[PDB]
RNA sequence: AUUAGGGUUCGAUUCCGGAGAGGGAGCCUGAGAAAUAGCUACCACUUCUACGGAGGGCAGCAGGCGCGCAAAUUGCCCAAUGUCAAAACAAAACGAUGAGGCAGCGAAAAGAAAUAGAGUUGUUUGUCAUUUCAAUGGGGGAUAUUUAAACCCAUCCAAUAUCGAGUAACAAUUGGAGGACAAGUCUGGUGCCAGCACCCGCGGUAAUUCCAGCUCCAAAAGCGUAUAUUAA
């Protein structure tokens, strides 16, 4: 059947351990809905025919 | 902008009332303390009472339930005030004479009432207390 | 156990949990109007569907009807008194198109910041969050205060905050005892 | 009512015949309701016939009723 | 086709009474057939105590082996296999251990791949399966 | 509760009506009881005893054990509301009240709302590194207010004289990022295994779905999951 009771959590022992890196706090309540505000309208401007990506990753592969 | 000024109260009465029942006369009084560091304490209402409406004593005025206006500077509150200090005496409750300085002596532990009857129950006549 | 206040709602959450149309066009009202959540927004629907309901209501009963008159009346002074609809506006049918910028555009924050006193509306929020503005000589506190027409006068600062009649706010007091102890 | 049975001595039953309105349905339906009643030798009515009864005090188990008239 | 007289209530009241239990969630819910045969009883969870884990071989395409156990409910005894709800699960549960189940999502009917499993381990030794997986709580003894 | 309308569903639970006081059944008194913090008997359980005998009925309040997926303190007080009473209050002279009121615990649920507001310089706007500026609350207290007394809220930081926010560390979480459904050509391993996955599906060596970081998404002092129910 190539599977077994035995064989439980060995993708989760196969995954190496990583620690999280720091990071400053981010501004809470009103101020992440200013704070975000001015990233949808304000710090950009729409282009007609263009879709925004609202969260583009560098290429790779 | 702003200045130093001595503190200074302002009272004002509506719905006065007259009744010969208590022998009493009642009203609502509202203080004006615009500049008030905290709020105004009924000593001092009593005073300026007593004064405004020309009674001989300041300790037959019964002043209770100052409720204070949100933003400061003004404070309201129920007040009765009786044709003489013995009157005051007769016609006031426990807890309002107290304030002033009259009231009775407080009772003991309502537990103990409570248990002390239910010793009683259980036994005959002069066996009860001693 | 025999208590007995009501406790109703305000508000109600959307029925299409992710519109990118409708996140997109609450989070330009949040922006614009200076709101900490989407729950003010959802406040306001609420509150404009209930005149809208009975509005729809009254439109079906004859003009005459005692109810369409004293009911239709009611609910232009409501309008008219709170700045919802404008006053030469006198049709029942005109409270059907309220929107919700208009209802907004009534609220205390608002207020402020267009009267001149807050130069943005996140001033305004966090002006009237400091007990620094007095309606009609009587301290609000409260962004959300829905303001009539007249009493659009009477705002200014309250006589108690640092900014007009009042003593010296925390920072010129807080400082000023630093010096005197050092002496 | 309507005479409905007159096989007893003194009583009878009549019928009271009548339409049930079903709100969800907006429909009537067709229900009756039988009653005992006293009838006094002055009247002898007939099955089908009409009668007007009255309240009266428990007669017995079942009477509450009285005739009135026999159409 | 139906009646459609003025005084014809009484055939439009008994068609939607015989016509309703045709309907699988209407008679289910109207029938005490399924909550005798439901194991927890008409509740959404239900404490037990494990006899034995088991792998159940998962449903065509896929092919896996799920973790499962065989666990007794306390208030009717009864026999069930519930689901581990993540990896490296199987070595927190031990045999003979309290665990509060709840069902798969379904409304007592099977989820995903495996076969014949419609509860899943939500408790073990009064703490959370979920907190005992993220390294967040400890299981005693 | 939900609902365009018609409807579907819940109602042990605060107001009204009924019933019961472990299960049954009888009865005295009384205007009124088939009364149960009244009596009598039997069945189940039960406690004290000097063994002769005598006691018990929390589906009242407060509180235990078991049952369970599952639910507060053996707290204060008659100050309000009422009940009874031989009875206004007061004066040697102050009635009872676990009814009730007021607190403790309490993320069932509901309303208002924190976690910051502006700048000068450099790097049409806009981000970032600076320089600062004023303000309020959480909180600490009081001449004191509230309150039967308290605690809570409201007032104030001297009126001659009243403390405090810069990493304003007084540091926001819960699920997700193939589709439904807002959000990634980033990962890295496993290699139809470990797993995820409400449904469709992902995983067989360059994983779209697995196990993490960043970012981003959604809601936000709230957010998942299970089971019912309403709409759909
Ligand atoms: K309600
Ligand atoms: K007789
Ligand atoms: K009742
Ligand atoms: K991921
Ligand atoms: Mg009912
Ligand atoms: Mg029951
Ligand atoms: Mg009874
Ligand atoms: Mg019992
Ligand atoms: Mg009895
Ligand atoms: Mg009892
Ligand atoms: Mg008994
Ligand atoms: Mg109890
Ligand atoms: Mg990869
Ligand atoms: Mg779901
Ligand atoms: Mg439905
Ligand atoms: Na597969
Ligand atoms: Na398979």
């Amino acid at each position: 059947i190539h599977g077994s009771l035995a064989r439980a959590g060995k993708v989760k022992n196969q995954t190496p351990k990583v620690a999280k890196q720091e990071k400053p706090k981010q501004p809470r309540g009103r101020a992440l809905k200013r704070l975000k505000y001015t990233r949808r309208f304000l710090s950009k401007t729409v282009k007609p025919g263009e879709k925004v990506h609202m969260n583009k990753q560098p290429p790779g592969k | 902008v702003f200045q130093k000024k001595k503190a200074e109260v302002c009272i004002r009465t509506s719905q006065f009332k007259v009744n010969k029942l208590l022998n009493r006369k009642q009203f609502i009084v509202e203080v004006n303390h615009p500049h008030w560091c905290g709020t105004v304490p009924t000593q001092l209402i009593r005073k300026k009472l007593a004064t405004l409406y020309k009674v001989p004593d300041a300790s037959q005025v019964s002043l209770f339930g100052f409720k204070t206006k949100f933003g400061g500077g003004k404070t309201t509150g129920f007040g009765l005030i009786y044709d003489d200090l013995a009157s005051l005496k007769r016609f006031e409750p426990n807890y309002r004479k107290t304030r002033m300085g009259f009231g009775k002596a407080r009772l003991p532990a309502r537990k103990s009432v409570k248990e002390r009857r239910n010793r009683n129950k259980k036994l005959r006549g002069k066996a009860k207390g001693k | 156990m025999r208590n007995y206040n009501n406790f109703n709602r305000v508000w109600k959450a959307p029925r299409r949990p992710f519109e990118k149309e409708r996140l997109d066009r609450e989070m330009k009202l949040c922006g614009q109007y200076g709101l900490r959540c989407k729950r003010e927004i959802w406040r306001v629907n609420m509150t404009l569907s209930k005149m809208r309901r009975t509005a729809r209501l009254l439109l079906t009963l004859p003009e005459n009807h005692p109810r369409r008159l004293l009911e239709g009346s009611a609910i232009m002074r409501r309008c008219h008194e709170y700045g919802f609809l404008d006053e030469e506006k006198d049709k029942l049918d005109y409270v059907l198109s309220l929107t919700v910028p208009d209802i907004l555009e009534r609220r205390l924050q608002t207020i402020v910041f267009k009267a001149g006193l807050a130069k943005s509306v996140h001033h305004a929020r966090v002006l009237i969050q400091q007990r620094h503005i007095a309606v009609a000589k009587q301290i609000v506190t409260i962004p959300s205060f829905i303001v009539r027409v007249s009493s659009e006068r009477h705002i200014a600062f309250a006589d108690a905050s640092p900014f007009g009649n009042g003593r010296t706010g925390r920072v010129k007091r807080v400082r000023a005892k630093a010096a005197k102890r050092h002496a | 009512g309507v005479v409905h049975s007159t096989k007893m001595h003194r009583t009878i039953i009549i019928r009271r015949n009548y339409l049930h309105f079903i709100k969800k349905y907006q429909r009537y339906q067709k229900r009756h309701k039988s009653l005992a009643v006293h009838c006094s030798p002055a009247f002898d009515p007939k099955q089908g016939d009409e009668v007007v009864i009255g309240q009266c005090r428990p007669l017995s188990k079942t009477i509450r009723y009285n005739v009135l008239e026999v159409v | 086709t139906k009646t459609n007289g003025q005084n014809a209530a009484r055939k439009l009241v008994r068609l939607r009474c015989r016509n309703r239990w045709a309907d699988k969630g209407w008679k289910r819910a109207h029938t005490f057939s399924a909550r005798k045969a439901n194991p927890f009883g008409g509740s959404s969870h239900a404490k037990g105590i494990v006899l034995e884990k088991i792998g159940v071989g998962a449903k065509q395409p896929n092919s896996a082996i799920r973790k499962c156990v065989r666990v007794q409910l306390i208030k009717n005894d009864k026999k069930i296999i519930a689901f581990v709800p993540n990896d490296g699960c199987l070595h927190f549960i031990e045999e003979n251990d309290e665990v509060l189940v709840s069902g798969f999502g379904r409304s007592g009917h099977a989820v995903g791949d495996i076969p014949g499993v419609r509860f899943k381990i939500v408790k073990v030794s009064n703490v959370g399966l979920y907190a005992l997986y993220r390294q967040k709580k400890e299981k005693p003894r």
